[PDB]
This record gives structure tokens, sequence and C-alpha cells, in this order.
């Protein structure tokens, strides 16, 4: 249902979170289009302490490296 | 399978995710359900009883 990067939750803006066997992507609900999970496709809401089934993962920041 | 079996082949999906998408279909985002799951389930059980 959600992704827990660093003490926070991360819900998809549109689509579902999937993983083949090792890496997590976010994709649409009618066509398999995997994408790299960044801060643009997810919105933070919560504290990551009430959600059930949340995995940790590592999200990507597209601004700090540049 | 939600409503996905009304168009083509049935696709499995966890019930909480389907409920979250139904809530998102009326303008309320997913975090409301993902943080009030227990309360909503209790209310639904009380109503169905
Ligand atoms: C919710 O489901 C549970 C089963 O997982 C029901 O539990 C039993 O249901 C029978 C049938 O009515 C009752 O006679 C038992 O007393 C129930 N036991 C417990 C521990 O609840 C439960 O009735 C269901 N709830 C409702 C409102 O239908
Ligand atoms: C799963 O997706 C990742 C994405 O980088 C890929 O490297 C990998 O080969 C895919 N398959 C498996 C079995 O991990
Ligand atoms: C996520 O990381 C925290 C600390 O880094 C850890 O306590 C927690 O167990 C991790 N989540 C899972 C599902 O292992």
């Amino acid at each position: 249902p959600a992704i827990c990067h660093d003490g926070k939750a991360h819900f998809p803006r549109e689509g579902v979170f999937v993983s083949n066997g090792t890496h997590w992507f976010v994709t649409q609900r009618n066509f398999y289009e995997p994408q790299i999970i960044t801060t643009d496709n997810t919105f933070v809401s919560g504290n990551c302490d009430v959600v059930i089934g949340i995995v940790n993962n590592t999200v990507y920041d597209p601004l700090q490296p540049e | 399978s939600g409503w996905t079996f009304g168009a083509g082949p049935a696709l499995q999906i966890p019930f909480p995710m389907q409920m979250a998408y139904r809530f998102n279909g009326i303008g309320v985002t997913q975090n409301v359900l993902y943080e009030n799951q227990k309360l909503i389930a209790n209310q639904f059980n009380s109503a169905i009883g």
C-alpha cells in the first residue's frame, strides 16, 4: 500500500506499487509501464506508523545529485 | 476482483487497495482509508449487522 523511505510514508500519485523480484516501480492500472520511483510520482502523507503492509524501499531524489 | 471482471478477464487485487481506489473515485485520497481502516471496517460491520 505504501513506501517508507525515511520515517515517512509515500503513497502513489496515480497507479500501484509493484515489484518483480528485487526492485520497486510504480505503474498504471491498465497497462504495464514500470517507472523509477521518485518524489514526483509520490506524495508524502503520514508518519509510517499506522499503515499495514508498508515496505521500506529507497526512494530517489532527482534534485540533490545535480 | 473488483470491477475488473466486468470488462475482460478477472484480475486479483487485495481488498484494502480496492477500497482505497473506490474512495479515490469520489475525491477522497487513499491516506484516509490507509489510516482509518479499522474504524471504517468496524462501521461497515455494524451496518451490515
Ligand atoms: C463476523 O464474522 C465472524 C466470523 O469470522 C462471526 O463470528 C461468529 O458468527 C456466528 C454467526 O452469527 C456467531 O454465532 C458467533 O457468536 C460469532 N463469534 C464471534 C466471536 O464473533 C461474527 O458473527 C461476524 N459478525 C457479524 C456482525 O456478523
Ligand atoms: C527485476 O527488475 C530489475 C530492475 O532493475 C532488473 O534489474 C531485474 O533483472 C529484474 N528481474 C529480476 C529477476 O530481478
Ligand atoms: C525499515 O527500516 C527500519 C529502520 O531502518 C526498521 O526498523 C524496519 O524493520 C524496516 N522495515 C522492515 C519491513 O523491515
